[PDB]
This record gives C-alpha cells, sequence and structure tokens, in this order.
RNA sequence: UGUACACACCGCCCGUCGCUCCUACCGAUUGAAUAAAGAGGUGAAAUUCUAGGAUUCUGUAGAA
RNA sequence: UAUCUGGUUGAUCCUGCCAGUAUUAUAUGCUGAUGUUAAAGAUUAAGCCAUGCAUGUGUAAGUAUAAAGACCAAGUAGGAUGAAACUGCGGACGGCUCAUUAUAACAGUAAUAGUUUCUUUGGUUACAAGGAUAGCUUUGUGAAUGAUAAAGAUAAUACUUGAGACAAUUCAUUCAAGUGAGUUAGGAUGCCACGACAAUUGUAGACAAGUAACCAAUGAGAAUUUCUGAUCUAUCAAUCAGUUGGUAGUAUCGAGGACUACCAAGAUUAUAACGGAUAACGAGGAAUUGGGGUUCGACAUCGGAGAGGGAGCUUUACAGAUGGCUACCACUUCUAAGGAAGGCAGCAGGCGCGUAAAUUACCCACUUUCGAAUUGAAGAGGUAGUGACGACACAUAUUGGAGGGCAAGUCUGGUGCCAGCAGCCGCGGUAAUUCCAGCUCCAAUAGUGUAUAUUAAAGUUGCUGUGAUUAAAACGCUCGUAGUUGAAUUAAUUACUUUGAAUAAAAUAAGGUGUUUAAAGCAAAACAUUAUGUUAAUGAAUAUUCAAGCAUGGGACAAUGC
C-alpha cells in the first residue's frame, strides 16, 4: 500500500465486535480520533447490534447525522465515531443513559445508567509532561490534555471527569488498596484489588490482582485500570459484576 | 534519482544482492547544493511531508557568536581558510559544517568555525575559535 | 482455500472393495431397515467413529483434569438426549461399548415401526416421504431424523 | 408479537409477526416446509411521512 | 550418530540417502519436461503418420497394431497402441489423436 | 559327491558376424545458432545548478 | 481399522521389486429425478487485444443576474431551488495477477531516548483593502482527441497586502525533575529566519459553520531496525574492494558507506561462505495420517511486488502512480496522408496456447468506501445465467465386471497362437470358464471407469525404524583436523523442566442451538402461550500455535573458566 488503509475487510476487523462471517466483505472501519483501532466500538455496530434500532447502515446514518447521540457530554454526529472504554453514551430522545465497559467476556458491555451518574466519567492517565513556558498537563485513556493539573496527578492514576464542567472531581492514586477493572489480554474484563507489583528494569511492569473470590491472576501494568479505592467501585460494574466463574 | 537504500550493496559476507522491486521515494536522494561564496540565494525545497528546506545556493554573511563575550553579531565571511574533510572545498570556497572561515571583526568595536547546515537551514551560524 | 461457507463428508467408502463377510453383514441390514443403499451404513458408521475416538483420547488422562470432566460429561449428555446410551451407563468405557445398532435403531424408519404407525418397514419410507407423518409441530419426511429421548412420545401421524 | 422493539429515533416498532396458519412494512417472510406456520417481520411507520421518507 | 547434539549429520545422511530411490529421484530432477514425450500432462494431441504392427513378445504370437504420432507440443514421435478390436480401420491419418499413457506409470 | 539341469545332458548357455527398429553420446565441417547476467564507446529523457528574458504587472526601476 | 494379496521354483524358506488397493486434484468416456451449498483462463503464453462499463462529488452554512428561475411565487443587495464553470475533496482505497525474489521477503518477537504526515479527537496561541480569471458574449481554425486562438467584461473560503498583540526553527552559553537509563521534557541569556487565530459563510438550520500554526491523541498505524527460523546442489571451496572499520562532511522525514574526502586492512567460510536450480511470492492453512511424518499452499485473510520492458519525473500528507506524464525498446488503433491516443496481471468478451477452465446480463436494495455529504457514484457488493470440480438430504438407471489377485457362469455360436483380451500371472495352434457375441448375476449407484500426479500401503528412505559372511552393500591398512561421543567424585551464566504474561480472524478440535434431519449458519426460543423481561439473552474459557523472545519455582542430568 501507497499510503493509509480506508477499508476494512470483516475477517480482519477486532474479534470481539462479533460480527458474521457471512455478513459481508467489509467491516465498519472506525474512523480515528479518542480511542484505537481495537480498543474502540464502532458507532454503527452500537446501534445496529447490541440495540437493534437500526437493521442496516441505511438506518444508521439517519440517526447520527440527525443530532440523536451524546458521546460523553458533547453530541457526535459521526456515523463509525471510535466509542471505547467507559465514555457514556446517551440518547435524550429514548432517555437512556448507557455506558462502554468490559466484561469477563472479552466484549464491550451497555451497562444502563441513571441520569445523574451519566453526567461523569472515569478517567486513567496515561502519561504527564512539562510543556513549554512550564505549563504541566496530563493526557488521559481518551486522548484528552487536560489542562493545569493536580501537582500530585501522576502517570498512572485515576482521575474523574465532568461533562457539563469539564473539571476535575477526585482522583485516585497507584497503590496496592485499590479496586482495578482490566482491559487487557486474558485477564480482560475482571474486577479485582492491587495486591503486588514487581518491577522489572528491562520491560515491563507485572502487577498481581487478587480477585474478590480470592483468585489471582498476574496481568501487565498497561493492561491496569484503577477504578476505585479501599475495595470500593466508583461506577455501577456490569451483570457478573466483574467475576470469573472457572 | 540518487537512492539511500541497502538494496544496491553487497552483503556483510561480499555476496551480491538479487533485487526484488523498484525505486522507491521513500528512500529518495537529492544533489547536493554546495553553498558557495557569494550573492545570496536560497530555494525552498518541498520536502516528504510538505516540509519546506532552506537550500541556501551562495551565502555572503552569517550571524556568528562569541563564547568568551557571550555576543553575538552578524559578520561578513571573507574567506574559506580550511575544511576538515576535502581540500577541494577550500579552493572552491564551499560553506559546510566545520569549515573554518576567517571573517573580519569588524562588528567585534564592542577565526570561526562553521556550526550550521547551509545546505538544510539556508544560512550560515558559526562561532569563534 | 476458495469458498467461505464450510462443507463435510458424511461417510467413507471401505478400504477392502470386495469382502463376502462384508456383503452379508451389511445386506442384513438393509433388509432390517429397507435402506435405499450402501451410503446409509457408512453413514452411520462414521458417525458412531466420531464419538467412540473422543472417548479414546480422553480416558488417557487423570479424573481430575479439567478437560476430562468438562468434555467427559458433554459427550454423554448428547448421547443421553438422543438416547443412544442407556440412562444407567454413564461412564465413558460404555461409549466405546456402543455398537452401530444403537443408532440405526433411533431412525425415524425404526421408531415409525416399532411404535406400529408402519406395517412393513419398506411401507415407513413412503408414509414418512409423504410428510404423513409429524413430530411435535413441525411435518418430517426425511427417514433419518435421529429422534431425541423428550421427542419419543410425540410421533404421531 | 414474539419480540416487539419500540424505536421513537426512528418512530417505527420492530415486531416479529408470526402466522400461525400505507404505514406498513411488510417484508423478511419464511414460512416453513410444505406450508403451514409462517413467520416475518413487522414495521409500522405510524406517519405517512416517515414511509414518505424513511424507507430506501 | 545417535548422540543428542548429532542431529547435522542425522540429516546430511538423509539428503543424500534418498537419492538413491529409483522413483523419487525421478519426480525431482528435470527430465520430465525432456525427456518425457508427455511432460506433466496427462494427455496429448498428435498427429499420425504411419501404421506399424509390432509383433508380440516371446510366449506369444501374433501382431499388435500401432501407429506412429507426432506430438503438436514437443514435436517428436511416439509409437501408440490402438485400444479394443479392429479399431486400426477407424483411424486415418493427418487427424488428431489423443495419447494417455498405459496402465504403468510411464 | 557337484550342479547355473527340471521338457531334467537330445538340458542349458557365451561371444563375434548378419536383418529390422529405438534411445542416448561425439561431431572436420558456412560446423553454430538462439535466448539470459559484466568491461569500454556513443548516449535520448526528466530533474539540480547557471545564462537568457520573448511577453505582462505596478507609472526603464523592480517582480514573475 | 496400528490390515495386506497375485507374480522368480518340480516344490520350500528368503532378499527383493513389479502389479493389485484405498484416499485427494486435473482432464475425459458413458449416463443423469429432485432441493441445499459451491470452484471455475492459475499450470501452457506477466502472450496479444476489437467493443461497452469499472471515480466521481452540492449542503440552510465557499463563488452564482444562466437573458434558469409561469414549474413553487410575490421579489429592488440577491425569494426557497439552482444546470455549467472556478474553488475544495478523491481517484495513493478498492479490484487483478504471481514475473522478479534463497536471509531477500515473510512469521513470531523487540526498538524507535533514530523518523512520522492526511483524515479525526482534546487543547493552546479595520462599518473591511488590492489586482485577473473561468463559466458568459463575440470572432475562429483543424478530419480529429476529454483539441485549441484573440478580444470584451464579472466573483471567492482561488491569488495577495494589511491588523486585532505569541508560538515554533538554527546556533552559542547556562540552570535543571519523569524514565531502567539522557546537558532529557522544561526554564534563562543574544542575534538570526518564520510569524497567525480567512479582511470568511448561513435567516435559517445569539448559536452553529470555517480557517493559520503549535502541543497531545488516532499510531499497537506507516517506515527503518534487533533476535530466531527456509527447499535441492561440493560435476559450486574459497569469496568481497564501498568491500570491513574510523573521523569530518553531504543527503534524507530520519539512523546508516546511503553518498563524498582522508586513514587503517579489514569482513564471510567446512556450524557450507561464494555460486548454481526451482515448473519459489511468504505465512495463517490444505490432503493424508496409530504415533513419527510426507506432499501441497497462484488463489477467501494478512504481508510483499507489478501494471508490455527498463529508466526519469509532476501533483499532493502519502506515488518513483502507470484506468498520471516524458524518452527509448516492442506492439495496437483513427486518418482528409497533413497528423493524432493507447496500454484489460479491472468486469464481461475475442485470438492464440494447450489435456485443461463461465454472461460482451441487471441493480447500489445487504457490506462497505468516496464526496461540498442523510439525497450522488461504485463490473467493489448483491441478484440473475452456464456449471457431473467438489460437499449434503433424497425419487423410480446406468457404469464396470464374471480365471486368480477380487464378489459374480464347470451356460451356447464363431474364430483356431490369427483377430484379439490382458494394470501383474496369463487366455487363444480347431471341444477358449478370459477373445467377439446372446442369456444369466456381481459391485456401486445418479453415479461409475480410464490417464497423470500427492499421501497411506513403504519397517521398499529407517528419529520412533531398515540392511551390509553368502541376496545390493565394511574404505587394502594405519595416522589425522573439523564434527559426534566422553569414568567415579563436592550435603556466574547457559541448557533442561513447571507455571504464566503476551498472542488477527477464518480454519482444526469443540460448547450450545431440531436449517423438516445433514452439510450448513450464529443464529433464536424453552417462555412470558408472547408488546413487560426470561433479557443488560446467547458469541464457546473457544484450547492451541512450532522455532525464537520476557518472567518465575526447581538443580538431578549436561555445557562454558576460576
Amino acid at each position: 500500500a501507497r499510503g493509509p488503509r480506508h477499508h476494512l475487510k470483516r475477517l480482519n476487523a477486532p474479534h470481539h465486535w462479533m460480527l458474521s462471517k457471512l455478513g459481508g466483505t467489509f467491516a465498519p472501519k472506525p474512523s480515528h480520533g479518542p480511542h484505537g483501532m481495537k480498543e474502540c466500538l464502532p458507532l454503527i455496530l452500537i446501534l445496529r447490534n447490541r440495540l437493534n434500532y437500526a437493521l442496516n447502515g441505511r438506518e444508521v446514518t439517519m440517526i447520527v447525522k440527525n443530532r440523536t447521540i451524546k458521546i460523553d457530554g458533547k453530541i457526535r454526529t459521526d456515523t463509525r465515531y471510535p466509542v471505547g472504554f467507559m465514555d457514556v453514551l446517551s440518547i435524550p430522545r429514548t432517555k437512556e443513559n448507557f455506558r462502554l465497559m468490559y466484561n469477563t467476556k472479552r466484549r464491550f458491555c451497555l451497562v444502563p445508567l441513571t441520569a445523574e451518574q451519566a453526567k461523569f466519567k472515569l478517567c486513567k492517565i496515561e502519561k504527564r509532561v512539562l510543556g513549554t513556558g512550564a505549563i504541566p498537563y496530563i493526557v488521559t485513556h481518551d486522548g484528552r490534555t487536560i489542562r493545569y493539573p493536580h501537582p500530585e496527578l501522576q502517570a498512572n492514576d485515576t482521575i474523574k471527569l465532568n461533562l457539563e464542567t469539564g473539571k476535575i472531581v477526585d482522583f485516585v492514586k497507584f497503590d496496592i488498596g485499590n479496586t482495578a477493572m482490566m482491559i487487557g489480554g486474558n485477564g480482560m474484563g475482571r474486577v479485582g484489588v492491587i495486591v503486588k507489583r514487581e518491577v522489572h528494569p528491562g520491560s515491563f511492569e507485572i502487577v498481581h490482582i487478587k480477585d474478590a473470590k480470592g483468585n489471582t491472576f498476574t496481568t501487565r501494568l498497561n493492561n491496569v485500570f484503577v477504578i476505585g479505592k479501599g475495595t470500593e467501585t466508583l461506577v455501577n460494574l456490569p451483570l457478573d459484576k466483574g467475576i470469573k466463574k472457572p | 534519482g540518487i537512492t539511500r537504500d541497502s538494496r544496491h550493496k553487497r552483503r556483510a559476507t561480499g555476496g551480491k544482492k538479487n533485487s526484488m522491486q523498484k525505486k522507491k521515494k521513500n528512500t529518495m536522494g537529492r544533489q547536493p547544493a554546495n553553498t558557495r561564496l557569494g550573492a545570496i540565494r536560497v530555494h525552498d525545497v518541498r520536502c516528504r511531508y510538505g516540509i519546506i528546506k532552506r537550500r541556501a545556493l551562495r551565502l555572503e554573511n552569517g550571524n556568528f557568536s562569541w563564547a568568551s563575550q557571550s555576543i553575538t553579531k552578524g559578520t561578513k565571511i571573507l574567506n574559506v581558510v580550511y575544511n576538515a574533510s576535502d581540500n577541494d572545498f577550500v579552493r572552491t570556497n564551499t560553506l559546510v559544517k566545520g569549515a573554518i572561515i576567517e571573517i573580519d571583526p569588524a562588528p567585534f568595536l564592542w577565526l570561526a568555525c562553521i556550526s550550521s547546515r547551509p545546505g538544510q537551514t539556508g544560512s550560515v551560524e558559526g562561532y569563534i575559535l | 482455500g476458495r469458498c467461505l461457507r464450510n462443507h463435510s463428508i458424511t461417510y467413507k467408502t471401505p478400504k477392502v472393495p470386495y469382502e463376502r463377510e462384508r456383503f452379508d453383514a451389511e445386506l442384513k441390514l438393509v433388509g432390517q431397515f429397507g435402506l435405499k443403499n450402501k451410503k446409509e451404513i457408512q453413514r452411520v458408521h462414521y458417525m458412531l467413529g466420531h464419538m467412540r475416538t473422543i472417548a479414546k483420547v480422553m480416558l488417557m488422562k487423570d479424573a481430575k483434569d479439567p478437560k476430562r470432566l468438562l468434555e467427559g460429561a458433554a459427550l454423554l449428555r448428547r448421547l443421553h438426549n438422543l438416547g443412544i446410551l442407556p440412562r444407567d451407563q454413564n461412564k465413558l468405557e460404555f461409549v466405546l461399548a456402543l455398537k452401530e445398532e444403537n443408532l440405526l435403531e433411533r431412525r425415524l424408519q425404526t421408531l415409525v415401526y416399532r411404535k406400529g404407525f408402519a406395517k412393513s418397514i419398506h411401507h415407513a419410507r413412503v408414509l414418512i416421504r409423504g410428510k404423513m407423518i409429524k413430530v411435535g409441530k413441525q411435518v418430517v419426511d426425511v427417514p433419518s431424523f435421529l429422534v431425541r429421548v423428550e421427542s419419543e412420545p410425540l410421533i404421531q401421524l | 408479537t414474539r419480540n416487539l422493539i419500540v424505536n421513537p429515533l426512528l418512530c417505527r416498532k420492530q415486531v416479529v409477526v408470526d402466522i400461525y396458519h400505507q404505514t406498513i412494512v411488510l417484508n423478511g417472510f419464511v414460512t416453513k416446509y410444505g406450508g403451514g406456520k409462517t413467520s416475518g417481520f413487522a414495521l409500522i411507520y405510524d406517519t405517512l411521512s416517515a414511509l414518505k421518507k424513511f424507507v430506501p | 550418530a545417535r548422540g543428542l547434539h548429532a542431529a547435522r549429520k542425522m540429516l546430511a545422511q538423509r539428503r543424500a540417502n534418498k537419492w538413491a530411490d529409483k522413483e523419487w529421484k525421478k519426480g525431482k530432477l528435470v527430465t520430465r519436461y525432456k525427456c518425457n514425450p508427455l511432460g506433466t500432462a496427462s494427455h496429448a494431441k498428435g498427429l499420425v503418420q504411419e501404421k506399424l504392427g509390432i509383433e508380440t513378445k516371446q510366449p506369444n504370437s501374433g501382431i499388435r497394431k500401432c501407429v506412429r504420432v507426432r506430438l503438436l507440443k514437443n514435436g517428436k514421435k511416439i509409437t501408440a497402441f490402438v485400444p479394443r478390436d479392429g479399431s486400426l480401420n477407424y483411424v486415418n491419418e493427418n487427424d488428431e489423436v489423443l495419447i494417455s499413457g498405459f496402465g504403468r506409470r510411464g
């Protein structure tokens, strides 16, 4: 290829979209933005399959372009907007406020929320750097560059964001007494407690996460996503409560 | 055009390389522009990704800096007296990085070695030995 | 590969084309079941051979192996609804002791016989192929319907 | 009949009509062997403007 | 060379000794495309230019009828049997004849 | 006891020479050619630099 | 199904091969009721192409007196709508093919503290100026191309100047906190270059919309690069001179002998370098398999390369683009004979080639992409036609054979070692169980033989696993480097072994699910006798996966020096 690609073959699509192998030749390529290609669910797949509002792509463009979807506080009108992690999705017409969390089946799930709890959304800091003119800033897992932050908001914490205001409500550190949700590989979509983080200077940082039922499973530091403090969850966990049945 | 791939070179064992594909623009090279001494003339080359390189063809002046006195002053270059790489650069007075050039200290009132890339940045900037 | 829809073979031919000891044994069942040709015998033989291979592979592992408990019950469960294996035999060893009469005796042409609708097993085909028979709520005309235990008392005209 | 989905955005209702033998959409019907029962999807657009605009 | 680290000789022994296979070497060395009048073809199209009668081998007496056929790809000449009884009458000259091996593999 | 014999020594069997056909090998000889990768000579074309400045714009100065 | 049988002899036991057998993929003979699914010009020529289509795009939000707005409807800055043209975006995706290519590419893995755009997302930074230009008008030529000439005007979110007041680039000096690790993000000093948030747009869908740079995302992306891994050949044993390294520079988006100048003589090789062959694109995978394996992979999907052969370039964020341009080599087309375009390894179709392979059909409704954007386009995609390549269920008739291998005739006529049959042994010289026939019956069945090739058989290629006195096969014998193999013993790495981490799908095994069953598909339904809830329904943990790479528990068996 001489440049960036535009089509996406059905079989090259991420497995966790559950697209029928005989559905069609191509799959909806998610446009760029906040969430990566394999970390996001395109907005078309959320409505055609998860919610079954629209049977085909004819009736998906008739909705998203109709200003009838509010991804986070703002409103998006892109048919293939990348809808990723717990970034809230709201439909004022039907009066429902979903949210895209993971679950134990390595799948994005639409956890229903109330109106009040949909006004906020948790973000995970990715990095903190000093800007020119000594203007420090932090980058969340949504690609957001938040302005002048708290001095203690370090690289791998978790912050609380407000849709209406945009400020930072509460912030959770990264320690051995916090509840974390998993966004990774085998441990994907599992809730647990950080108990041990063994450090290897060379390549990766390995974190041992103890489940509620005493199950212990390790992972890479990248996949860890702190969800609360002191065995408390800041959001309504999915139906299976982040528990895995052997 | 000039190419910068390694597909035209011999292996570490001396064995010849057998070609598979034709030339490509990624490994594109370009002709040198030996910035001689003369009147001001630069050209804007449209490089990859649209970025613009100032290609100094001939220059006369440069913003020389003095480390000891913490002063940088413009000056007119006189003559290229030494090049560490090619002595033929001295004869043609070609201006490249590291060329030892003598200059008149008229604003210094208040010997040089170039420390910039005239063929890339588009101007001569140096310091005083 | 070229096509996306999967395909499979339902039977295999015998390795030795010409045996008298096999022509009589296979013709014993053809009369006993009114089958159209020798493909039906091979298909039933092919079906059994798959289950026997699962039990055969699984008997080589420990009883506390996670795969033995899960897959082992799955095969016994599947057989139980089909009714090939008697319920009181609930071990993987009894799978290997299955024969080719167990599978053929649960076919629709066999079931309508012993229940009494069809006088002769050749007469059962016409009734079955004529859609005269019904299984619960759906008309059936494939004489190869492997009825389950639940659908055993739900076979009427 | 069967499952009914209320669609306000498309101003329609998605219901799977089961047949046990200008504002509506009748499509996607497949019977059983030899006739008898037939299933299908029923779409109702209430307003005629919907059928006037919400049709491919 | 049965040792644990002796996989280099164990492999070189098999590469060399496989060339003594009268049958495996035949389908690998480059003569099927030059010496074989058929190549990898299953059949061949040719032209008749002579009708031959081949006397049988020692324990038989008779005349096995045959023809001389020149192909269209190689251009070589090959003697072709006539399959059935009295089938030489139906053959002619300057006509296309399909040629497909025999019971034995060439 | 030896056997290469079992139609069993009236057995079997070797080599040159003669007939027909087939296959590969060498090959004075215009033998002998065809198609593929290097050294030297000529070398279109487009780009890089240099000279040019027909035209036209501000009313020769300058820019193209 | 971890399987064999006929054939060397008067007879016996062997080595040993030939023939037999089953399966897969190609053609072909004979024959053919159905319904489901489905390959199809790859092998031979990446050979040559007539003809038709395959890439265009408009919203209230760039420019519109078209003498278009009697077709809505009025109209004094132009009513909503607006062909055409400028402007913006795109044709660098998709689609086809497999010629090149033997550590190259590709697969897993790691780096980019050695580079990085486009789209998209978060954020930061004078009540208004200037020229010309198309569509428009007029005059024209040439046979002609998607042909082109002058003049007369007229717009911008096209091209410029200019303000409402920093950022980023180079150099020299200096202070300095995350990270395994940075004179590093960042700040300070001094000149240099660049220097804005359209001098912008809806009257209706103040709020949109738009723009210029700079940080961060999208990027796990792209591009370079680290480690390990490839078929046959020694009738290929030595190979390389920008070659190996260093310094300075040059060029590039960027490291780098990538290139140039100077200096040194280095780099690879028996652990197979260098060269040769390929009917060689690589992988996921396919066929067959008791285990071990053997063969195949142009072709769904991913990566690479190409557009008749090289070369050279333009545009733009990405092309060394070819359904873009220039030249040469080789072809094809129109011609008014002056000249002009063209690149089916796109979709149909034609010639040729061969054993060998489909309609010059319809539609963007499914999937998805492109666009000024809900509306247009798409030979992508879907539908339809041909289709005994194959696969599944299922009517009531052919194919091959009748000595043995191998199920089936001590039936009747001719031929008389002739015709012939015959995969192998063999049958036929006048009483043929085999020939050519007639009747009878054996096997399979809408299938059944042939020819070629792959696998099993083949313990007739041997790791599991062969043979070498006599059947084929121990060098004439000794010395010997590389290689392989090495006694007992002890109360820093590697190798080995166990757990993970990470790991595209399709495919394999597999969990569920009555497509009438089955192949299939990932759909649906027990059920609420159903809008309500089971329901926020299922999506197999789907296990793997060899050779490398990361971490960890153990130190018996091994390896490397102190």
